[PDB]
């Protein structure tokens, strides 16, 4: 895997700031169901979809990327909901993601 | 189904 660092500038969509991608995974989920991971014991957070033309795509995020950190916060041992919350803080317009890519 | 995803 290769380390990538992406800088997402969230888009205003109504009252919300959106990122333009979807996630799967988390320590509370069944890792054997993750179609993207090389190691099916990997309980990490993975990008499962990327919106064409959205903030994530523009920043260079790709389907299947594993999210290691968001704004310096470790994402390797969090629940699915904890990951969702970290990525979607309404006070944060810019989020930097450290990811690994196969 | 047994593996939820979330839109962000």
């Amino acid at each position: 895997a290769v380390v990538q660092r992406v800088e997402i500038h969230k888009l205003r969509q109504g009252e919300n700031l959106i990122l333009g991608f979807s996630i799967g995974g988390g320590i509370d989920q069944d890792p054997s169901q993750n179609p993207f991971s090389e190691d099916k014991t990997d309980k990490g957070i993975y990008v499962t979809r990327v919106s064409e033309g959205g903030p994530a795509e523009i920043a260079g995020l790709q389907i299947g990327d594993k999210i290691m950190q968001v704004n310096g916060w470790d994402m390797t041992m969090v629940t699915h909901d904890q990951a969702r919350k970290r990525l979607t803080k309404r006070s944060e317009e810019v989020v930097r993601l450290l990811v690994t890519r196969q | 189904s047994r593996w939820p995803t979330s839109i962000l």
